[PDB]
RNA sequence: UUAUGCUAUCAGGUGGAUGGCUCGGCUCAAGAGCUUAUGAAGGACGUGCCAAGCUGCGAUAAGCCCGGGGUAGGUG
RNA sequence: GAGUGUGACAGUCACUUAGAUGUACGCCAAAAGACCGGAACAUGUCCCUGAGUACCGUGCGUUGGAUAUCGUGCGUGAAUCUGGGGGGCACCAACCUCCAAAACUAAAUACUCCUUGAGACCGAUAGCGAAAUAGUAGGGUGACCGAACGCUGAAAAGUACCCCGAGAAGGGAGGUGCAAAGUGCCUGAAACCUGAUAGUGAUGGAACGAUACGGCAUGAAAGGAUCUCUGGCAUGAAGGAAUCAUUCGCGAGGAUGUAGUACGAAUGUCACUGCCAGUGUCGUAUCUUACGUUUUGAAGAACGGGCCAGGGAGUGUAUCUUGGUGGCAAUGGCUAACCUUUUAUCUGGGCAGCCGAAGCGAAAGCAACAUGUGCGCAGCCUUUUGGCGAGGCACGACGUAU
RNA sequence: UGGGGCCCCGAAAAUUGACGGGGCUCAAGUCGACCACCGAUACCACGGAGUACCGCAAGGUAAUCUCGUAGGAAGGCGUUG
RNA sequence: CCCUAACUGGAGUCCGGUGAAGCUUACAUUCUAGUGCACAGUCUAGAGACCUCUAGGGGGAAGUGAAGACCCCGUGGAGC
RNA sequence: AAGAGCAUAAGUCAGCCUGACGUUAUUCAGCAUAGCAGUGGAUGACGAGACGAAAGUCGGCUCUAGCGAACUUUUGAGCC
RNA sequence: GGAGAUCGUGAGCUGGGUUUAGACCGUCGUGAGACAGGUCGGUUACUAUCUACUAGAGGUGCCCGAGGUCUGCGGGUAAGC
């Protein structure tokens, strides 16, 4: 298909203000207790094995949707297991860090969490199947990252 | 088409089933039968017989791109903007040349002066341009 | 509101658009104005068809201190030369730019409705 | 105690659909790209303790020798 | 936290996986060296610079190549730097541009026997024809055509012993197994066949059924419990008596009153009762001569189907047109190839180009209204009849062709 | 003698058979009138469904809506992923 | 042939064993007439008809075999 | 041809003439309603005339038949 | 005597004629070929499902159980001409 790259940038930056709206983020499934929208200081760049990760989603109320993502992740019906689609997955968090930083290694095995740089930042990202609301943590190289990262 | 539409229909949607065959349910192939059985559709969608005039060579024909004296009357100041074109005593001086535009025409109204310069201007383009206190100059 | 008005109202896709026609059949309820159900009937057009209005006719069709109601667009192709508030439903960047230099305010549909439910002096355009 | 039968259900036979699974297939992408008179590819025949087909091998015939990996079982 | 196996859903049991390693022969390979040398200047009555070739006539093929593509059959056929060719019919002149008829040349590109990866692909009558003892069985003299067959269980624990039987068949008894799933063995449909149960049945009429009412059998679950059966009372729409009296009418009967009374679908309430809804079959009453198709007309003595199961018919590319929804919008819109890929996503670029922006005309060529006027819907205002009036309608003016 | 009603002769066909059949004679036939009843999904009434348009919504209206082949339009059910 | 008869062997009939195929939407015990695309076992109105089995030859099922080869049509072919 | 038209004439004769003219726009009717070719046939317009005192009439012969696309060639005037 | 029964009757027969492919004669046609002209030659497929009829049986129905002898609702005839 084809979208034109103003009406696509307008739908990316639709899909990054639903981020911060709290009705929609709790009403795509994600469960957690934090005052949208979730900004980190830029040390979370820098850190280096999953339990760090671990450690700053649960201080900023955000494990409780990793362990949905975990223990939720069940197996789908159908011919989907034969063709190498075994389990049917769940989104949980999205970390969006400034720059290519070890962040990426480290969040990269946590259970639904998608992590990417502030160029990689499709709408599919933003809002996984046509709904907006992607419980996403950004940081602050991010947020100097973008202002006019789709105008 | 809509084909779940018509799952039951039988002739989905195209009467007879003896209609929707081949190329004689169109009658021919193409934009075929213009002389005898399509001549009215021949002339309703262009397709009618013959020939006229005659082409010059592409090499020599040349198609000039026009803009009208309203059009840089109403936007000149856009031009001293942009840069294409600056003010000197009052007079925004304008150039053709370089903006890709070859004639000038005198559609709509002039107020300002426009120090205008082009390949070629329209007689109508010339007085409208003469009238509100510019000039015009064939620019080589 | 008839089962036509419900067909192209879900026909819609933009919540801002659906959201605008429900707000103003309740305001020509409320405020017993046929302004704003008129432009709810506008809105509820197809969309192929909306306003989509260039400087030049508000230049030329207006006077000093103007109300414009705009099913539409904001074009920029013109010149305005007098204080004209334009209320529509989107605007160009030009034709924003354009209201912004010549004194004119640009709001929208809902913020022409709270400024003035009554619609008074509110004279529609396409 | 009405046979030959009729209809509906039930049990069983014949049968191999549906469902489930699948070491196969198809499509697309990325690499790499010649071989043969120093006798190829392809084929015929032979080749196993009991071995008919396929596969592998060629009278040294489901194999022989040497360097590396693997190490406790192997004998398609 | 990609999966796969494992006696059922496995990040932590195994293989693994992210990441680190080792790696002979080969492949590429920069520093450091040896090898031949290259580039200008002035010079001139000097020399060389591709032949059956360039070109031309004619014929044919081919091409978009039109008197203006390339090929080549026949015929002709040059010039040598003071030279020769091209500049879409030919010749003359100017101007511009190049040096044929000898030769080589990576990369960007094309394809998939093969290797690896991936999949909104197929899931065994599908996907290759072949889940390959498959180009096999089989067919054809031959060129060549061409199938069907997948599934035990976790583990063979693959049925010991006994009886019948002539029997290494098979059957019963018996056992393994959670379960016979008991050797093409998972679940195990219908067609078809055998037996049992219910109803009916040797006096009986046929599109096999629909509707209503009954007989027989069932009605455990999933359906009802003010639900089923039988009555009283209250309100009762449309309709509306019987009987009696009077009068009319030749008569059958009508009118008037009784009486819009008693009644009357249904809506409520109180007793009464334990069945009812439903299912199978049979009977009685009314109605229907099947389905699809060709047909003006079908139950047709018009065509299709013995029955059952599965498979079986509006799909893609390119292009034009129009709707619904959107983005951006005269300072317009979109980008195509392609670069960026951290492996096909994606983010940022990509202004070449297409459409719009000025049309008319074969062509040369020329080139318009940023509203001059009237009416007037929605809408606003208003002494509610008028006023203003976007869009709309009708003129006027102007560009160009004739 | 003329004008009328009904009936009769004229009047013979091939499987046994057609007032629909039984049958019917001041009729169960024909003609001129009449009475009462039967008999539809029509009409009326009640309760319900759908549709059309309007209303912000509740809802309002429909004697002036409800059949349907070729065909157009709208809204839904199902399989696989 | 008038005009058929008797006899012989093989079938058939009956019995034991073995053992297919072709028609088939359904129902179907029919007969007459009418109607219906004007040639009906199924409609309409009558009349008959207890069911099952065996043998018989073929009246009917416009019986089965078969996208009519006669006629026409096709901007369908081939040969001459 | 057939039908219609026409009498101080749309007939006949005589005088003078060449409108049996170049260019161009609508609407009809071929083709009701209601698309459809080249053509006609009625109104006009620009420029030229004829006859006539003038009004007028004349775009042939009173009206309705006597004819033909695209391509191609030839010809006429002036141009690209 | 005539006529009807799919000009009754080919799952009964025949195949003489017409209406295939071969050939001859005459006449047409330049010719291939044609003739509502003649002549010679020229493949008759089927194991009967249902119904109808013809005969032969087995049952139930009726009925104290069985047997025997009769009656006659009906059906048929040309039983003679
Ligand atoms: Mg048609
Ligand atoms: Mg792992
Ligand atoms: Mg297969
Ligand atoms: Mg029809
Ligand atoms: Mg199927
Ligand atoms: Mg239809
Ligand atoms: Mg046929
Ligand atoms: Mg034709
Ligand atoms: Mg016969």
């Amino acid at each position: 298909e084809k979208v034109n790259t103003k009406e696509r940038r307008y739908a990316i930056r639709s899909a990054i203000a639903a981020t911060t709206d709290p009705t929609l983020v709790s009403l795509r499934g994600h469960i957690f207790e934090a005052e949208l929208p979730i900004v980190a200081v830029n040390d979370l760049e820098s850190l280096e094995r999953t339990k760090q990760v671990i450690e700053f989603l649960e201080a900023a109320g955000l494990y409780e949707d990793v362990l949905r993502a975990k223990y939720g992740r069940h197996i789908r019906a159908g011919r989907g297991k034969l063709r190498g689609r075994k389990y049917k997955h769940k989104k949980s968090v999205l970390i969006v860090a400034g720059e290519n930083t070890p962040i990426l290694k480290a969040a990269r095995n946590l259970s639904g969490v998608d992590v990417v740089t502030v160029d990689s930042l499709n709408a599919e990202l933003l809002a996984p199947g046509t709904h907006a609301g992607r419980l996403t943590v950004w940081t602050e190289s991010a947020i100097g990252k973008l202002e006019g990262a789709f105008q | 088409m809509d084909t779940k539409k018509f799952r039951g229909s039988r002739t989905c949607g195209g009467g007879t089933h003896k209609n929707r065959r081949g190329a004689g349910n169109r009658g021919g192939r193409g934009k075929a039968g213009g002389c005898k059985h399509h001549f009215v559709r021949a002339m309703m969608r262009g397709y009618s017989y013959g020939k006229h005039g005659f082409k010059r060579p592409d090499e020599v024909s040349r198609d000039v791109s026009i803009v009208n004296v309203g059009e840089l009357d109403e936007l000149a100041s856009y031009l001293v903007e942009e840069g294409l074109a600056e003010v000197k005593d009052g007079a925004y001086h304008i150039n053709l040349e370089n903006l890709g535009i070859e004639k000038v025409l005198g559609s709509g109204r002039v107020t300002k002066n426009l120090v205008v310069t082009s390949e070629e201007f329209s007689a109508s383009a010339r007085e409208k341009i003469e009238n509100a206190g510019g000039s015009c100059i064939d620019a080589e | 509101m008839g089962k036509k008005s419900l067909v192209k109202l879900t026909r819609k896709t933009n919540p801002r658009i659906v959201s605008l026609i429900l707000t103003l059949k309740e305001r020509a309820n409320g405020d017993s104005a046929p302004i704003w159900k008129d432009i709810a009937k506008r809105l509820e057009a197809p969309s192929r068809n909306y306003a989509a209005v260039n400087i030049s006719k508000i230049n030329r069709h207006t006077a000093e201190d103007d109300v414009l109601l705009i099913p539409g667009k904001v074009l920029g192709a013109g010149l305005l030369d007098h204080p004209v508030t334009i209320a529509a439903l989107t605007f160009s960047d030009s034709a924003f730019e354009k209201i912004t230099e010549a004194g004119g305010k640009c709001l929208s549909l809902e913020e022409i409705m709270e400024a003035n439910p009554k619609g008074s002096g509110i004279r529609i355009f396409r």
